[PDB]
RNA sequence: UCCCCCGUGCCCAUAGCGGCGUGGAACCACCCGUUCCCAUUCCGAACACGGAAGUGAAACGCGCCAGCGCCGAUGGUACUGGGCGGGCGACCGCCUGGGAGAGUAGGUCGGUGCGGGGGA
RNA sequence: CGAUCAACGGAUAAAAGUUACCCCGGGGAUAACAGGCUGAUCUCCCCCGAGCGUCCACAGCGGCGGGGAGGUUUGGCACCUCGAUGUCGGCUCGUCGCAUCCUGGGGCUGAAGAAGGUCCCAAGGGUUGGGCUGUUCGCCCAUUAAAGCGGCACGCGAGCUG
RNA sequence: CGCCUCCUAAAAGGUAACGGAGGCGCCCAAAGGUCCCCUCAGGCGGGACGGAAAUCCGCCGGAGAGCGCAAGGGUAGAAGG
RNA sequence: GUGGAGCCUGGGAGUGAGGGCGCGAGCGAUAACGUCCGCGUCCGAGCGCGGGAACAACCGAGACCGCCAGCUAAGGCCCCC
């Protein structure tokens, strides 16, 4: 699954989840999209689970766009240790996702097929999601 | 009660803060010798009646009033205006 | 992109200006030589002299020495005594050097 | 084209108040004028969903003017996915850069074009893994200028 | 004109600079009323503690 | 300083007082240093020679 | 006072890059020479000196053009000092004062100080 | 000029260990038990439906992911207790929860019958005797309607054992 | 375990944790003073040996090179040669 | 801006275990009545008073003494009340 090929720094501080998404808020590529309603750290395994769900629904047909990338290192101390003694080991990668962000888009598939696929995908995510269709509003951005 | 072994950090170091920066602001009365700017490199350049020490420190050559001046590509300058 | 000519002109002039003296600047063309004493604080020229204005012709160096004397003559008259010599892009040699000699000869201090 | 839409003037009425009462705050401008306006959201939504930025919208102002505009800018609210603001660009005789839809007889839905307002088209035909075309080779119905680089891939 | 200023809500639990504003205005007890000149300096301190105070323009 | 980079004294050649401390790299500069230096006793510049510290 | 050229500053790309055009009387440049002063890690290219047959080709100056660069509103939004609420939380909302960035309209092929030479 | 006085404001010029034979002064300012807060881990229950089930997603199953509950595990934290809160297991004596082992009542079944699987309701009662080990647990023998799982300071040493 | 650089640090200074990352315990007689002169890396094109890269030529190239060593700041109108 | 403001000189100290909350971060697990800093606040020392069922630090509010008088604050107004 997804992760940065190389990095300038191995560990990043946790930081915040304030506000709406910076950008990525409009349909860019496909016809139908899945937009986040709540802020979260979406994991690489979560992203891949949603993608492969979509992939299976299409029987390899259609096109899938992933508009979030997990570049934030997720760190965790080994089990049953005490506080202190330096920062824990990097154990995975996450993508910071704030409300309004278009995480996924699909195209080249029927409306019924996109809707259901994007619905199944939403079930793999730890947040509430919405299904949207490309609009003049999108194309105007 | 089991106390599992822990590792360590190679990072603990950091150096003393150097209290860098402008020490006298525009319109302030200064006496000859007064330090105006502490800086790394020529973040600010000496102007009229202002000298620069070996460590880029700006100071007053005359009794006067400090004035700043922004000159674009030429840089930023600190002057002392005699009273 | 700057030329070695401009860099040299910027470099010696910048060094000159820092002293804060009146600036005796010298321009030297293929035919002529020009001198103007300048207050860089006011951006104003106080006194000038040139081969073209004095309508001198002849040995360029001898002409240079003369315009130097000329500059000084008008200079001391206006109360001007001290000055910093600005050779700009020019070596301190020949025509430029002769003019400086003339200004000194005339009673200028530098 | 073409579409028509009622518009009104505003001054110090708060944008939040306008939006709370079903109205979309906006501004209309060009080289000569600049005016603070608002349109009814539900009405605007009906027009823009067909007009977009491709087709002309005529603002019937309360003062009787019927001004020819193109939508230049629509600021969305990222959280709610609703329009917050509209930019109506007032057309005049001078040539304007705009986006003109493409019909394939696709990386580009439309294309950027510098065309006189009198001569504004509504179609541009494109005759049709991984073979494709580059805008340069396009139809170009009279009074029309490629406003991109011919290198651009369609 | 003058500003008639009344402390109606306790400064307890509020930042010290806000307590100091009350002192600049000479307000020491709750419900206390003071009539001060409407100068820009005085006005700034009244407005700092606007959430603690009631103000009426007088005369 | 180090073994290669040594400390040294500068002795005024005329009146023989040591007046200056400094260093050199005796691999790079194996010759005894000779430098003109103001000598406070002689009240004039004098050649100073390196002397063992 | 106004136009041109030569110096020299100031603002610091609205002054830049490119594409055109234009100028040699004057000024400036290239130019003609390398005896002389001076010079080249070799070279009179540069620095320098002595010149005045030639050309504005190069450079420079001055005009045009918005392809690029550079500048850039208004409106709206983010954020926020201060005052208040909401949510188990992650976080969200209101009041008052402040208010971007991006982008849209658009603007720019410079402006001006002092001295010198020439011209009306 | 001679300091890895580097534990770098540098106790002497000069210095390592052990104490279950231990002692005193103190600390719940600080660990081990138990409680508490937390719930990573643990136990349990869900959402999604990729696949399995000859056929058939959902009789019985549930990839990759998602959400919770409980507070019996190991821990994190160090909050009452170090002028003492006796620390495992057993025995005795109960009592409670229900996420039910059996008995009673059900729906579905890939339920012919009989006997099973799965889920729902149900805590009234019941839930054996032995071999091994200090053991809790576990394995084994012989049975049984069944040989349930957890709380009560890992219930109970001013009740016993040791 | 002392010292330097960056971040954490909440746009003055300062600010902690067995927080996230590095470096120092040297060096230079020129790598110091001053005067004079000079301008980079890189890219394309051209050229015997000759290469991705030696030295040579042209065009473009404001600084992305260089400044002994970490990092930051500064810097060609030089601190670089 | 006259305040138990401020500045100067000198005598006496105590303190150098803090804690909760709001906001801003680090560490932890976008755990802890968790831990470490920053700005503020309160308890500490206001375990005095009203409200929050009870309850240091939430809301209201700074208790010199007396009154069988009046107005309000948070919070309340069906009965306990
Ligand atoms: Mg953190
Ligand atoms: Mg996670
Ligand atoms: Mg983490
Ligand atoms: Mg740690
Ligand atoms: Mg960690
Ligand atoms: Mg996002
Ligand atoms: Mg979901
Ligand atoms: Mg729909
Ligand atoms: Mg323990
Ligand atoms: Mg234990
Ligand atoms: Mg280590
Ligand atoms: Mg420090
Ligand atoms: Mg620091
Ligand atoms: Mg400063
Ligand atoms: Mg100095
Ligand atoms: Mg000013
Ligand atoms: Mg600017
Ligand atoms: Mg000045
Ligand atoms: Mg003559
Ligand atoms: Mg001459
Ligand atoms: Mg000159
Ligand atoms: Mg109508
Ligand atoms: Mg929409
Ligand atoms: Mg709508
Ligand atoms: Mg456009
Ligand atoms: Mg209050
Ligand atoms: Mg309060
Ligand atoms: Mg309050
Ligand atoms: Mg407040
Ligand atoms: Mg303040
Ligand atoms: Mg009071
Ligand atoms: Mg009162
Ligand atoms: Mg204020
Ligand atoms: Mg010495
Ligand atoms: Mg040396
Ligand atoms: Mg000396
Ligand atoms: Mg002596
Ligand atoms: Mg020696
Ligand atoms: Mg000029
Ligand atoms: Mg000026
Ligand atoms: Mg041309
Ligand atoms: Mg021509
Ligand atoms: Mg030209
Ligand atoms: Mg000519
Ligand atoms: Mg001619
Ligand atoms: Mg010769
Ligand atoms: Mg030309
Ligand atoms: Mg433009
Ligand atoms: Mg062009
Ligand atoms: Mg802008
Ligand atoms: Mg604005
Ligand atoms: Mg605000
Ligand atoms: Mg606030
Ligand atoms: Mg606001
Ligand atoms: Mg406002
Ligand atoms: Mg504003
Ligand atoms: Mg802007
Ligand atoms: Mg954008
Ligand atoms: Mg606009
Ligand atoms: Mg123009
Ligand atoms: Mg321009
Ligand atoms: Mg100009
Ligand atoms: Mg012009
Ligand atoms: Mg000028
Ligand atoms: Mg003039
Ligand atoms: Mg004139
Ligand atoms: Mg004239
Ligand atoms: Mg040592
Ligand atoms: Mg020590
Ligand atoms: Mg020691
Ligand atoms: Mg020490
Ligand atoms: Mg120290
Ligand atoms: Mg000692
Ligand atoms: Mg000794
Ligand atoms: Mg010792
Ligand atoms: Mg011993
Ligand atoms: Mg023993
Ligand atoms: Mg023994
Ligand atoms: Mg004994
Ligand atoms: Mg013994
Ligand atoms: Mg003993
Ligand atoms: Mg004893
Ligand atoms: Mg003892
Ligand atoms: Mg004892
Ligand atoms: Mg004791
Ligand atoms: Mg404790
Ligand atoms: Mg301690
Ligand atoms: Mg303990
Ligand atoms: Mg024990
Ligand atoms: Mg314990
Ligand atoms: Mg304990
Ligand atoms: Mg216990
Ligand atoms: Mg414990
Ligand atoms: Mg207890
Ligand atoms: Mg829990
Ligand atoms: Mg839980
Ligand atoms: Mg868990
Ligand atoms: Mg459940
Ligand atoms: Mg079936
Ligand atoms: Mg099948
Ligand atoms: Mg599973
Ligand atoms: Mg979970
Ligand atoms: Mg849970
Ligand atoms: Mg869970
Ligand atoms: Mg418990
Ligand atoms: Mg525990
Ligand atoms: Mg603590
Ligand atoms: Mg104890
Ligand atoms: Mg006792
Ligand atoms: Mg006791
Ligand atoms: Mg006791
Ligand atoms: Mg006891
Ligand atoms: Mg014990
Ligand atoms: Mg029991
Ligand atoms: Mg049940
Ligand atoms: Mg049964
Ligand atoms: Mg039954
Ligand atoms: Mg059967
Ligand atoms: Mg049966
Ligand atoms: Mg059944
Ligand atoms: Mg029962
Ligand atoms: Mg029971
Ligand atoms: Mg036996
Ligand atoms: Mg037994
Ligand atoms: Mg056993
Ligand atoms: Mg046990
Ligand atoms: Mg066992
Ligand atoms: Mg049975
Ligand atoms: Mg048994
Ligand atoms: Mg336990
Ligand atoms: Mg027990
Ligand atoms: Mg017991
Ligand atoms: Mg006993
Ligand atoms: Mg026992
Ligand atoms: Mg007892
Ligand atoms: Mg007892
Ligand atoms: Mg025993
Ligand atoms: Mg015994
Ligand atoms: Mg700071
Ligand atoms: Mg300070
Ligand atoms: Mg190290
Ligand atoms: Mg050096
Ligand atoms: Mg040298
Ligand atoms: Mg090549
Ligand atoms: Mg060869
Ligand atoms: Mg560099
Ligand atoms: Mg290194
Ligand atoms: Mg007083
Ligand atoms: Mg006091
Ligand atoms: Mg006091
Ligand atoms: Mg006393
Ligand atoms: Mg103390
Ligand atoms: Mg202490
Ligand atoms: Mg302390
Ligand atoms: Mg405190
Ligand atoms: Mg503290
Ligand atoms: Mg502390
Ligand atoms: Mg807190
Ligand atoms: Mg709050
Ligand atoms: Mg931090
Ligand atoms: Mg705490
Ligand atoms: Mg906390
Ligand atoms: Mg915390
Ligand atoms: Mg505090
Ligand atoms: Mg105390
Ligand atoms: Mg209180
Ligand atoms: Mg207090
Ligand atoms: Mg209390
Ligand atoms: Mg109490
Ligand atoms: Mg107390
Ligand atoms: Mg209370
Ligand atoms: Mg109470
Ligand atoms: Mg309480
Ligand atoms: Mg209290
Ligand atoms: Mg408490
Ligand atoms: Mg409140
Ligand atoms: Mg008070
Ligand atoms: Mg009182
Ligand atoms: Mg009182
Ligand atoms: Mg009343
Ligand atoms: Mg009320
Ligand atoms: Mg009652
Ligand atoms: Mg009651
Ligand atoms: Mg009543
Ligand atoms: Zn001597």
């Amino acid at each position: 699954m997804l992760m940065p090929r190389r990095m300038k720094y191995r560990k990043q501080q946790r930081g915040r989840l304030k506000g709406a998404t910076k950008g990525g808020d409009y349909v860019a590529f496909g016809d139908y999209g899945l937009v986040a309603l709540e802020p979260a750290w979406i994991t690489a395994q979560q992203i891949e689970a949603a993608r492969v769900a979509m992939v299976r629904h299409f029987r390899r047909g259609g096109k899938i766009f992933i508009r979030i990338f997990p570049d934030k290192p997720y760190t965790k101390k080994p089990l049953e240790v005490r506080m202190g003694k330096g920062k824990g080991n990097v154990e995975g990668y996450v993508a910071v996702v704030k409300p309004g962000r278009v995480m996924f888009e699909v195209a080249g598939v029927t409306e019924e097929q996109a809707m259901e696929a994007l619905r199944i995908a939403g079930h793999k995510l730890p947040i509430k999601t919405k299904i949207v269709r490309r609009d003049a509003y999108d194309e105007a951005q | 009660a089991h106390k599992k072994g822990l590792g360590s950090t190679r990072n603990g170091r950091d150096s003393q803060a150097k209290r860098l920066g402008v020490k006298r602001y525009e319109g302030q009365v200064v006496r000859a010798g007064n330090i105006l700017v502490r800086q790394r490199g020529t973040r600010f350049k000496p102007g009229k009646n202002v000298g620069m020490g070996r460590d880029f420190t700006l100071f007053a050559l005359v009794d006067g009033v400090v004035e700043f001046q922004d000159r674009g590509r030429l840089g930023r300058y600190v002057h002392v205006r005699p009273l | 992109r700057l030329t070695a000519y401009e860099r040299r002109k910027f470099r010696v002039r910048n060094r000159i200006k820092r002293t804060g003296r009146l600036r005796l600047s010298v321009f030297r063309s293929l035919k002529h030589i020009y001198a103007q004493i300048i207050d860089d604080e006011k951006g104003v020229t106080l006194v000038s002299a040139s081969s073209l204005a004095l309508k001198l012709k002849g040995n360029k160096t001898e002409v240079a020495r003369q315009v130097g004397r000329a500059l000084a003559e008008k200079a001391l008259a206006l109360g001007i005594k001290q000055v910093a010599f600005d050779r700009g892009p020019y070596k301190y040699h020949g025509r430029v050097k002769a003019l400086a000699e003339g200004a000194r000869e005339g009673g200028l201090e530098f | 084209m073409e579409y028509r839409l009622k518009a009104y003037y505003r001054e110090g009425e708060k944008p939040s108040a306008l939006r709370r009462a079903g109205k979309l705050p906006g501004v209309m401008y060009n080289r000569h004028l600049n005016r603070k306006v608002y349109v009814d959201l539900v009405e605007f939504d009906k027009v823009f969903r067909q007009a977009s930025i491709h087709h002309v919208i005529v603002l019937e102002l309360p003062d009787g003017q019927s001004l020819p505009t193109l939508v230049r800018q629509v600021n969305l609210d990222k959280r709610r996915r609703r329009p917050e603001h509209v930019d109506f660009f007032v057309l005049s005789d001078e040539p304007v850069e705009m986006y003109v839809p493409l019909r394939f007889v696709e990386i580009h839905r439309d294309i950027l074009v510098k065309v006189s307002p009198r001569n504004i088209p509504e179609f541009i035909e494109v005759d049709v893994i991984g073979d494709s075309l580059h805008a340069s080779d396009l139809k170009l119905p009279p009074g029309v200028e490629l406003a991109v680089s011919p290198e651009e891939t369609i | 004109p003058r500003l008639k200023v009344k402390l109606v809500k306790s400064p307890i639990g509020y930042p010290k600079d806000q307590k100091a504003a009350l002192k600049a205005l000479g307000l020491r007890r709750l419900q206390q009323e003071r009539v001060l000149e409407d100068t820009p300096a005085i006005r700034g301190n009244v407005e700092k503690v606007a959430h603690l105070v009631r103000v009426e323009v007088v005369e | 300083a180090s073994e290669v980079r040594i400390k040294l004294l500068l002795e005024c050649t005329e009146c023989k007082r040591r007046n200056y401390a400094t260093e050199k790299n005796k691999r790079n500069t194996p010759n005894k240093l000779e430098l003109r230096k103001y000598c406070p006793w002689c009240r004039k510049h004098t050649v100073h020679r390196e002397v063992k510290i």
